[PDB]
């Protein structure tokens, strides 16, 4: 008889309510992605935003969700991550004379080409942290690693007098970070629809998510922009 | 030869109308990939655009062309209220777009829960509705009619039928069609191009080692060169002045008519609307 | 030590090349051609928010299943385009679903590593964990058997009431990314991100034969109706037919114009067409037997991540990115 | 290690001539031609869908 497909419609409609109220509550919500090293510090960015792993936090009214995929050096889960907002890159820029048995700040550069790079992920940006910028300012003034060893671009590299330093006291150790994040920034831009967002942190440090917040609303506004072509 | 001639021109203006519309709203209601919050505006502005062209262009035409009026003295208000609806809510409706443009830039949180469908089909109903009020409500309650000897012959007469208004008519019209919209559209995009340039200025010193000034030049003088002087001669004209002419007010008037066929080509130029264009045709 | 695997590699591919009498175009060039293949929308179900994954037609050539990013698995009803039920995930990836014979259960499972089981008599009955990596592809036995590929590079043989894995079929290089199960029980196989793509027995547990020859990252997999013969998937432009009782390779689909790679094959209930969708927002069909295409289906926004045909033959439902499930007749 | 067991294992097989797999398969293909709704032409009374 027909009163199962009335039964049937009724539930149809029911369903259709509840979907219509989860994609006004989930539309609000933004997804971010951690894609850091194991000795990159992930876990200090981790406790520093809540202060496979889902971190939810709100800014300012605005709902975020940080998911960490947790060796697998064969990333196929990356394409799934293709409506996230930003993807949250944890470089260690003290990690610099580390050896793999190759340096594991040249492996995090080979694995930002391969995120940069990518065919599914072509319109997500990065936003890129550089933890441990005390340890590398100790590497740097101690002198037992020099900068030139493992890197030799380092003998014909000179401080950029436009970027503005920190009051670090020290033009060595700015020259080394102003140096590591060129690097990035060079590989990001070899490739205008997303961008890179470099940015030197500490562990003591816990203004990252006002950095976030910033960070994704300028994302967001030149996505706007490309889409209406003003930029 | 001068008539022959201006008919030619009267016929591409309204089959370039026609179809440009028709494509625009065909392109966005068959492929459910271009329905979005935007799109709903800009194809309520392409429906605005195309009964324009359908129907007051080509009845202006036959009527500047034969130099009189066949129809009837309903049917000429009916043309004239059909006319002012049409302008109306395609100006709005401009403004409507640049305004969404606008909270989408500048507040791009809170951008994907102020714009939803609903809110769109609201926004586009009301924007209608006010056209309506504004175009109909004064004009079957002969409301706008003047006071002049010369107007109550012309309203009297049958063949001929043109356009008399009050000084305080003038005014409204000019006032809700073009002017409110006109200093809105500009104050926001007088912000977007602030923050575009902030953007710039930021990925320029970000990155080391224009676009959207074009882009509002071209829509801003597509609009403002094409609807302006029109809506200032209205109201010079109501205003306690003689030196407008018929030929002048009329010619404004028609330049104000092509705005709507140079509208679609502007409105939509995403890769996205090429796509859907190429593949219907 | 490598001299043995060596020795043993020659020898199956002295086996194979030996085997090999006449290829099946060979033999196929004599059979009448498909023809031209006009498929049209039937229905467009449109009731998803994100990107959807997976999706696996029911024991009744009725209801669906279809799993999206947004987290929500909603059962659909095909004939109707009512939405039976909605059964939310608590992970909010899903890579896989599934839907069992019986229809009083349906799997769902992703990057959790867990494979949940929801008993639609819409609860979690039991969540079955213990996998390394993500879960790539989840098929039902029967009510009470489930096998899922794990991104450990191993694929477990599961019990709903004991929980623990029944069996391991360890032994792959690559992530597992995609399986599928025979007509009867017995024999399953699966392809890896390696080239590699291998036969199983669920009883023994042994790779009973391996096969490869493909250029790399095999993404889906379908039995031939027959079952004696299966078709591989790959981020190549190419789509192969593997066959058993030869153990080697029978044809290769692959065209001039396509660069793209595939995401999911299904054969059709005779056989005769092999649908594979595509990166590309276009599904396209191909003849089994004669290695040509017949005709490219309509396209949808985004990608395509699944393709399904219904156990009588009605039709075929394809899944993009773009959350729309358009079932094709 | 146990790579070497199962090549050895995987080696030991019987194998049909693949001309005849061929045969086997293009017979199935042409017995159950017309059960297949997708191929074969679909009545439009028979589809469900329309
Ligand atoms: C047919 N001529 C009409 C007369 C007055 C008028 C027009 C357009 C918009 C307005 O707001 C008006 O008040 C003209 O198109």
């Amino acid at each position: 008889q027909r009163n199962e497909e009335k039964a049937q419609r009724e539930a149809n409609k029911k369903i259709e309510k509840q979907l219509q109220k989860d994609k006004q509550v989930y539309r609000a919500t933004h997804r971010l992605l951690l894609l850091g090293a194991g000795e990159s510090g992930k876990s200090t960015i981790v406790k520093q935003m809540r202060i496979i792993f889902e971190t939810k936090f709100q800014v300012d009214k605005v709902n975020f969700h940080m998911f960490d995929v947790g060796r697998d050096e064969r990333r196929k889960w990356i394409q799934c991550f293709n409506d996230v907002t930003a993807i949250i890159f944890v470089v260690a820029s003290s990690s610099y004379n580390m050896v793999i048995r190759t340096n594991r700040l040249q492996e995090a550069l080979n694995l930002f080409k391969s995120i940069w790079n990518n065919r599914w992920l072509r319109t997500i940006s990065v936003i890129l942290f550089l933890n441990k910028q005390d340890l590398l300012a100790e590497k740097v003034l101690a002198g037992k690693s020099k900068i030139e060893d493992y890197f030799p671009e380092f003998a014909r590299y000179t401080t950029p007098e436009d970027a503005t330093p920190e009051p670090g006291e020290d033009p060595r150790v700015t020259r080394a970070k102003y140096f590591i994040r060129d690097e990035f920034l060079r590989i990001s831009t070899a490739s205008g629809r997303h961008y890179c967002y470099p940015h030197f942190t500490c562990a003591v440090d816990t203004e990252n998510i006002r950095r976030v917040f910033n960070d994704c609303r300028d994302i967001i506004q030149r996505m706007h922009l490309r889409q209406y072509e003003l930029l | 030869v001068w008539v022959v001639g201006m008919g030619i021109v009267m016929s591409l203006i309204v089959l370039a109308i026609v179809f440009g519309n028709v494509l625009v709203i065909t392109a966005i209601a068959k492929f459910e990939r271009l329905q979005t919050v935007t799109n709903y505006f800009i194809t309520s502005l392409a429906c605005a655009d195309l009964v324009m062209g359908l129907a007051v262009v080509p009845f202006g035409a036959a009527h500047i062309l034969t130099k009189t009026w066949t129809f009837g003295n309903f049917w000429c208000e009916f043309w004239t209220s059909i006319d002012v609806l049409c302008v109306t809510a395609s100006i709005e409706t401009l403004c409507v777009i640049a305004v969404d443009r606008y909270f989408a830039i500048t507040s791009p949180f809170k951008y994907q829960s102020l714009l939803t469908k609903n809110k769109a089909r609201v926004i586009i109903l009301m924007v209608w509705i006010v056209s309506g009020l504004t175009s109909f409500l004064p004009i079957q309650m002969h409301w706008y009619r003047a006071t002049h000897q010369e107007a109550i012959n012309c309203y009297a007469e049958e063949t001929c039928c043109d356009f008399f208004t009050n000084q305080a008519y003038a005014i409204a019209s000019s006032i809700v069609s073009f002017y409110v919209p006109l200093v809105i559209m500009v104050f926001v995009y007088s912000r977007v191009f602030q923050e575009a340039k902030r953007q710039l200025q930021k990925i320029d010193k970000s990155e080391g080692r224009h676009k959207a000034l074009k882009t509002l030049g071209i829509i801003m003088g597509t609009f403002t060169l094409c609807w302006l002087p029109f809506f200032i001669v209205n109201i010079v004209h109501v205003i306690q002045d003689n030196l407008i002419r018929k030929e002048v007010y009329i010619l404004l008037n028609w330049i104000g008519y092509v705005n709507s066929g140079f509208n679609p080509l502007i409105y939509c130029r995403s890769p996205d609307f090429r796509i859907a264009f190429q593949e219907l045709l | 030590l490598r001299q043995e695997a060596e020795q043993l590699k020659n020898q199956i591919r002295d086996a194979r090349k030996a085997c090999a009498d006449a290829t099946l175009s060979q033999i196929t060039n004599n059979i009448d051609p498909v023809g031209r293949i006009q498929m049209r929308t039937r229905r467009t179900l449109r009731g998803h928010l994100a990107k959807i994954y997976a999706m696996h037609w029911g024991t009744d050539s009725r209801l669906l299943v279809s799993a999206s990013q947004d987290g929500k698995l909603i059962i659909w009803d095909s004939y109707t385009t009512n939405k039976v039920h909605a059964i939310p995930l608590r992970s909010s990836w899903v890579m896989t679903c599934a839907y069992a014979p019986s229809g009083n259960y349906v799997a769902c499972g992703g990057l959790d590593n867990i494979c949940s089981i929801y008993n639609l008599k819409v609860r979690v009955s039991r969540e079955l964990a213990g996998h390394t990596g993500y879960l790539s592809c989840c098929r039902f036995l029967d009510d009470n058997q489930i096998v899922t590929s794990s991104g450990d590079t191993t694929c477990a043989l599961w019990d709903i009431e004991t929980g623990q894995q029944t069996t391991t079929f360890t032994g792959h290089t690559g992530d597992v990314m995609s399986l599928s199960l025979a007509p009867d029980t017995r024999l399953f196989v699966s392809g890896a991100c390696d080239a590699s793509a291998k036969l199983w027995d669920v009883r023994e547990g042994m790779c009973r034969q391996t096969f490869t020859g493909h250029e790399s990252d095999i993404n889906a997999i379908c039995f031939f109706p027959n079952g004696n013969a299966f078709a591989t998937g790959s981020d190549d432009a190419t789509c192969r037919l593997f066959d058993l009782r030869a153990d080697q390779e029978l044809m290769t689909y692959s065209h001039d114009n396509i660069i793209c790679g595939i995401t999911s094959v299904s054969f059709s209930k005779s056989g005769r067409l092999l649908l594979a969708g595509y990166d590309d927002f276009n599904c396209n069909v191909w003849d089994a037997l004669k290695a040509d295409r017949a005709g490219v289906l309509a396209g949808h926004d985004n990608r395509v991540s699944c393709l399904g045909v219904t156990d009588d033959g009605m039709a075929v439902a394809t899944g993009s990115w773009d959350s729309f499930l358009k079932i094709w007749n | 290690r146990k790579l070497v067991e199962q090549l050895k294992m995987e080696a030991n097989i019987d194998r049909i001539k693949v001309s005849k797999a061929a045969a086997d398969l293009m017979a199935y293909c042409e017995a159950h031609a017309k059960e297949d709704p997708l191929l074969t032409p679909v009545p439009a009374s028979e589809n469900p869908f329309r």
